[PDB]
RNA sequence: AAGAACCUUACCUGGUCUUGACAUCCACGGAAGUUUUCAGAGAUGAGAAUGUGCCUUCGGGAACCGUGAGACAGGUGCUGCAUGGCUGUCGUCAGCUCGUGUUGUGAAAUGUUGGGUUAAGUCCCGCAACGAGCGCAACCCUUAUCCUUUGUUGCCAGCGGUCCGGCCGGGAACUCAAAGGAGACUGCCAGUGAUAAACUGGAGGAAGGUGGGGAUGACGUCAAGUCAUCAUGGCCCUUACGACCAGGGCUACACACGUGCUACAAUGGCGCAUACAAAGAGAAGCGACCUCGCGAGAGCAAGCGGACCUCAUAAAGUGCGUCGUAGUCCGGAUUGGAGUCUGCAACUCGACUCCAUGAAGUCGGAAUCGCUAGUAAUCGUGGAUCAGAAUGCCACGGUGAAUAC
């Protein structure tokens, strides 16, 4: 069986498919450690296993494609929580009430013509 | 900086503490966007500070901010050209964020080798009304005291 | 000058263009040199058919070169008198089996380039200014023309003083984008001094 | 077998001569994996649009470029042969591969 | 806008072809660090102009060695007066 | 009357409701401002003014082009303006009412 | 200027010529391989044709030159103050006006001024005003949500063959790969509101209050750059104010200024089991087999106008320890010793490796400027020359800081 989530987030998306076993997380058929998941982002990945009830519900394979780890952290927890639905709405309530589901549209804007950044500009001529 | 409104915004917290409190020392001890070194160094000092005083961490975190704290100060109006001041009780929020950035940059005053261990010794040496903030919160305070005399 | 172009930006949106082929990019300027000179050819052979526009179409080792002329009184002749030396002479400066193909357009007064070109040869021709834009706006409007504007500066009948006039009448929603626009911009040549023209055209909102 | 790529810069000239041709293959022809989108070009131009100074002033132009393919996979020989003589796309070029 | 500009670059291009193409051939034929010897150097009897590499291929329309655009053998002001009168396909105003 | 002939035909809601509200929200608003004037087409015979000073303008306009009037006048109106007058009160609306309902029925009767 | 030794080019040095540099009805011919000869820095020179495309009396020439003569200028001078095309200024500023009618002997106001308001002449109420354009609004892309056609030169859950051959039967729950439809419009309620417009919440915040970004820049002020881009207005240089061949100027340099880049350390030079980037250029081009170079790279180098064949290895980090305080193992601005591709060769002069080279600087005169959410900063990629390298310029993916009483 299969939980329907792709958990757009970032240019991150996350094909979060869980199947009956084990809580543990399998990254790239590699696990979290020799991964090198010490890193940024450190501990970010089981908050949203951290309220929830693990017991033996949560077995998925993950890829993850765009973004750092930031990018990766809100693609897991994007795409795990288009997956948790299954459980009706009594979940997504609670879900949405504390800022789970958060998907933020704060991509990158274009870099302009006249500016050598986003916002800056030339610092200002002689009076 | 006239027509907008303030929302009361909030960001990442550390999710091994899970307090607002620790979250904005944390967010406001960070530089240029660094997460890893920062946050390393935030543990490290606290437990340390932990160590050196021997009681709960948490209490003690919160007997350090209790030093810290200030009551008072003035703004900068330039009316009648001498100084001619309203005192106000600056907003909690603000208050609480002016003691963030003054124990930060009392954290910065210093130009040692090793961040961690300064930044446990000082903070440490503060907790207890004895390290480096705490002059400029009496400094601040002598600020105060005068300003009254025109209201 | 601040103004944009105002077919540029309509090109991209509704208006076909003004050739459709394709070539590799070096040889492309090849091909843009090659339509030039078909251009200044078409243009100075063709000074009495006073044609709006030539459209140039090049598929596989040919081309079309459709013809929007005023008036058929030379563009077809004498049952191809002179239509298939024109072919032929084209060919050959082009280079390549050429065909002609000829179409027909209604109402000139309404082609911008007809009224510009028809206003600078009145002017050439010693007459007031003054007549020539009313008398070119209000042909055109009654024609059921819904919005026109002309546009006329430099020297004023021999004036010495600088000249900058303009007259409109009629919807011209310049700055939106899906109004249909027709542009042109010709020249004179007055003894003291070049007179430029300017005009813009409105036929429909959608 | 022998696919037929177009490469185009009108989305729909390029829509009507793909559906245009996979029913020109179908009418004696069958299967047909399906119509796909296939990748596009991009490139971003500029130029400064002044003659004289102001770098700043400038305008940015750009170039579409789609591409078209259908995939056939057992057709008959009459229709793949009858492709050929009937070309009517004008001012565009079609790629095929052997 | 000099015609004996334009006539020298006309007469570089039409003899950087029919002029080359053969003599850098045979120089990377006695290029080749096996013995090469004084031929080499003493067959410079090319003037060394010719050749595309050192030739600028200036723009045609004008003469103004500006802006020279390999996409389209022209000049930035060129450009806009042609493409703005359409005739070159594909070609739309750039946004995203 | 065209936009309105047009709106009962053409497009419900497109885009902003900018273009559709403007269509529709100054249709009964300057509809009472014209009432039933798409029916004139001409120019009147007589007029009429609840207050001679406060809408002057009317009758300014009359006697600029020569419309005989038949107003009402009072203890504080501006009387020199009118020369076919009739008498009266501007407090008496009941009276003004069925004064406007009975010259109503005597003009729809007539010699009809 | 998206660009310099050579052309560019117009400045200099060494040396000569105007029907011209190069285009004509051309006046007669070889019918434009230019062969060998060497001198000479060089448009310096000049010398035999061995080939003979067009033909229906080579009954016309040569489209090139051989002769000085019927295509004509090579311009580097004014004039933007006569100007047409062209761009910047105020300025994404919120205004500029017009037709009917009125007050006023008349120059003109009147509409565009009063209150509530909104990003705004965006609205509403009242009044001798009613209406209408030029503008903002909207008509286009892109992304944030969901849909149908959609699977290759394939991204895989699946049964198994697997050394991790998606090859089978492949599928939708796949980001991805392009055509089209919905999504939001202050819906509907409650409050503040004159019952007007607006301002506060809720099933929506996966998007709520123009969702966020781009193009769209009204009449006009600037005698501003453009007769050197361009057509001339009144004119002009005239053995040409040109033709040329080599070496040289914008890379240099005893002046004040500005923009940009690694610096002031213990997070920089340290080695190791060492992870995820969108997104481009690619045929006078990209070049997987092996070998070594303190190196620029050196040669066999396959496959290729494309999901085929080059840069995905991303740095952002776990721990070993250091300069554990200073000119310091920080800081690497110099002159000569061997090379990578250079045109013919690197000499104000191609840029890159190995050293003798780490001077001054321990965060900064009275300070200004840019910056209210992926934003200021901290790391890593493509394009223009491409005979050749980018501190920069035109576009990208990362980690991300509040003070707006």
């Amino acid at each position: 069986n299969q939980y329907y989530g792709t958990g757009r987030r970032k240019s991150s998306a996350a094909r979060v498919f869980i199947k009956p076993g084990n809580g543990k997380i399998v990254i790239n058929q590699r696990s979290l450690e020799q991964y090198f998941g010490r890193e940024t982002a450190r501990m970010v990945v089981r908050q949203p296993l951290e309220l929830v009830d693990m017991v033996e519900k949560l077995d998925l394979y993950i890829t993850v494609k765009g973004g750092g780890i930031s990018g990766q952290a809100g693609a897991i927890r994007h795409g795990i929580t288009r997956a948790l639905m299954e459980y009706d709405e009594s979940l997504r309530s609670e879900l949405r009430k504390a800022g789970f589901v958060t998907r933020d549209a704060r991509q990158v804007e274009r870099k302009k013509v006249g500016l050598r950044k986003a916002r800056r500009r030339p610092q200002f001529s002689k009076r | 900086p006239r027509r907008r409104v303030i929302g009361q915004r909030k960001i990442l917290p550390d999710p091994k503490f899970g307090s607002e409190l620790l979250a904005k020392f944390v967010n406001i001890l960070m530089v240029d966007g660094k997460k890893s070194t920062a946050e390393s160094i935030v543990y490290s000092a606290l437990e340390t500070l932990a160590q050196r005083s021997g009681k709960s961490e948490l209490e003690a975190f919160e007997v350090a901010l209790e030093n810290v704290r200030p009551t008072v100060e003035v703004k900068s109006r330039r009316v009648g050209g001498s100084t001619y001041q309203v005192p106000v009780e600056v907003r909690p929020v603000r208050r609480n964020a002016l003691a963030m950035r003054w124990i930060v940059e009392a954290a910065r005053k210093r130009g040692d080798k090793s961040m961690a261990l300064r930044l446990a010794n000082e903070l440490s040496d503060a907790a207890e009304n004895k390290g480096t903030a705490v002059k400029k919160r009496e400094d601040v305070h002598r600020m105060a005291e005068a300003n009254k005399a025109f209201a | 000058g601040q103004k944009v172009h105002p077919n540029g930006i309509r090109l991209g949106i509704v208006k076909p263009w003004n050739s459709t082929w394709f070539a590799n990019t070096k040889e492309f300027a090849d091909n843009l040199d090659s339509d030039f000179k078909v251009r200044q050819y078409l243009t100075k052979e063709l000074a009495k058919a006073s044609v709006s526009r030539i459209v140039i179409e090049r598929p596989a080792k040919s081309i079309r070169v459709t013809i929007h002329t005023a008036r058929p009184g030379i563009v077809i002749g004498k049952k191809g008198e002179d239509v298939e030396k024109l072919r032929k002479v084209v060919a050959d400066i082009a280079g390549v089996p050429a065909q002609i193909n000829i179409a027909e357009v209604r109402k000139p007064e309404l082609d911008a380039k007809l009224v510009a070109d028809s206003i600078t040869s009145q002017l050439e021709r010693r007459v007031m200014f003054r007549r020539a834009m009313k008398r070119a706006v209000q042909n055109a409007m009654r024609l059921g023309a819904k919005g026109i504007k002309v546009e006329v500066s430099g020297r004023l009948g021999g004036a010495e003083i600088a000249r900058t006039e303009w007259y409109r009448e009629g919807r011209v929603p310049l700055h939106t984008l899906r109004a249909d626009i027709d542009y042109n911009t010709s020249e004179a040549h007055t003894t003291y001094g070049v007179i430029g023209v300017k005009v813009w055209i409105f036929k429909g909102e959608i | 077998r022998i696919r037929i790529r177009l490469k185009a810069f009108d989305h729909r000239l390029i829509d009507q001569a793909t559906a245009e041709i996979v029913e020109t293959a179908k009418r004696t022809g069958a299967q047909v994996r399906g119509p796909i989108p296939l990748p596009t070009r991009k490139e971003r131009f500029t130029v400064l649009i002044s003659p004289h100074v102001n770098k700043d002033a400038r305008d940015q132009y750009e170039i579409r470029t789609h591409l078209r393919l259908v995939d056939i996979v057992e057709p008959t020989e009459k229709t793949v042969d009858a492709l050929m003589r009937l070309d009517l796309a004008a001012g565009v070029d079609v790629q095929i591969s052997l | 806008a000099k015609q004996s500009m334009k006539a020298r670059e006309v007469k570089r291009v039409a003899l950087a072809d029919k002029y080359f193409a053969k003599r850098a051939e045979l120089k990377a034929i006695i290029s080749d660090v096996n013995a090469r010897w004084n031929a080499v150097l003493k067959l410079q009897t090319l003037p060394r102009d010719s050749s595309p590499s050192r030739q600028r291929n200036r723009c045609r329309q004008t003469g103004r060695p500006h802006g020279f655009l390999r996409k389209f053998g022209l000049s930035r002001i060129k450009v806009r007066e042609a493409a703005m009168r359409g005739e070159i396909p594909g070609l739309k105003k750039a946004s995203w | 009357k065209d936009l309105e002939t047009q709106s009962q035909d053409g497009t419900f809601d497109k885009l902003t409701k900018k273009e559709a509200l403007m269509r529709t929200r100054e249709l009964e608003k300057l509809e009472n401002s014209l009432g039933g004037i798409k029916d004139m087409g001409g120019l009147p015979d007589a007029l009429f003014v609840i207050d001679a000073d406060h809408e002057h303008i009317a009758i300014k306009e009359a006697n600029n082009l020569g419309i005989p009037v038949f107003a009402i006048v009072d203890t504080n109106s501006d009387p020199d303006g009118v020369d076919f007058v009739i008498p009266g009160n501007d407090d008496a609306i009941r009276a003004v009412t069925l004064y406007l309902g009975a010259v109503a029925a005597t003009v729809r009767e007539g010699r009809s």
